[PDB]
């Protein structure tokens, strides 16, 4: 048996979220459970812990403090976390992998999809497999070529056609949690339950061209191309896989 | 200023309001820090 401490606790406290989130796929959580009944009084159950979540971004009001938790508005003390936060960011760092979530009263509107409705149904369509950085044209990909920032960024339009990464190392910005990509394979994005499956409605892949680890980035998705009337005012959605060169080109 | 109905097709402005549809917004504006 080990006790753990207050920051060492909260690190593992922070890896259960960043799992349930679905941005890690490991997580040290182990002596956890102790830390939550000697530091918060309760069981920081799994049920729990999609409260913490499904509140912090989409139904907690008022201060949140550094555990999720939400309140509204001398001698020592025993119970931590009674600083509370208006809006803002927390830093969900477990030690191994950190992601700058916000909070979803920091939002003018709610910018979770749920992709329990909205889960894309696209047709493949013939189209180029290789597709240029400087002329991408689809529906959910709008490329933007920083020189002056040495970067490269893909807004990601439709959250729900898998970008994945090749030989890439890119920082991942939205309007629900920013942090760092370096594996191969889909983008990950932060999952969060509230009565169906939500995801960040738009996002942004961030990639600097600076560093040599990216010289070969490269993504492959689905370009999203708009089709045929088939309703008044609207038009099916079809897809092609294609293939994006970004870490090349040229020096001087 | 682009709207997604029923995963499968996209509207144009009319139509943003239906059901089952979502809209995505490009914001272009200053702001201070
Ligand atoms: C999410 O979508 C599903 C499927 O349409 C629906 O049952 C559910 O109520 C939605 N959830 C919320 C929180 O709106
Ligand atoms: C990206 O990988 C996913 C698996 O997560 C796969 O379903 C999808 O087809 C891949 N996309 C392309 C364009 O190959
Ligand atoms: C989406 O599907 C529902 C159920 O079939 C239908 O009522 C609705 O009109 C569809 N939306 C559009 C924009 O076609
Ligand atoms: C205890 O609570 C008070 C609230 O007034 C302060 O936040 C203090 O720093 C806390 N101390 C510990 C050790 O958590």
């Amino acid at each position: 048996e080990i006790i753990l401490t207050l920051s060492q606790g909260l690190k593992k406290y922070y890896g259960k979220i960043l799992r349930l989130l679905q941005l890690t796929l490991e997580e040290d959580t182990e002596g956890l459970l102790e830390w939550c009944k000697r530091n918060l009084g309760l069981d920081c159950d799994d049920t729990f812990f999609q409260k913490r979540i499904e509140e912090f971004f989409i139904t907690g009001e008022g201060h949140f403090n550094e555990v999720l938790q939400f309140r509204t508005p001398g001698l020592p003390t025993a119970e931590p976390f009674k600083s509370y936060f208006a809006k803002g960011f927390l830093s969900i760092d477990s030690g191994y992998y950190s992601a700058k979530c916000y909070s979803g009263t920091s939002n003018s509107g709610l910018q979770l999809i749920n992709i329990t409705r909205h889960s894309t149904r696209i047709v493949d369509t013939p189209g180029p497999k290789i597709t240029n950085l400087k002329t991408i044209n689809c529906i959910n990909l709008k490329a933007s070529i920083f020189k002056e920032h040495r970067e490269v960024e893909i807004n990601v339009l439709l959250p729900q056609v898998a970008v994945n990464l090749s030989n890439c190392h890119v920082v991942i910005k939205s309007h629900v949690c920013d942090y760092s990509l370096d594996i191969d394979g889909a983008v990950r994005l932060p999952h969060i339950y509230h009565e169906g499956v939500f995801i960040p409605g738009t996002y942004k892949i961030v990639i600097d061209k600076k560093n040599k680890l990216n010289d070969r980035c490269t993504l492959f998705t689905d370009c999203v191309i708009k089709g045929r009337e088939v309703r008044k005012g609207c038009s099916v959605l079809r897809q092609y896989k294609t293939e994006i060169r970004i870490g090349g080109g040229s020096g001087g | 200023k682009i709207t997604i109905c029923n995963g499968s097709t996209i509207c144009d402005q009319r139509l943003g309001s239906e059901l089952g549809c979502y809209t995505i917004n490009r914001v272009r504006s200053f702001k201070l820090g």
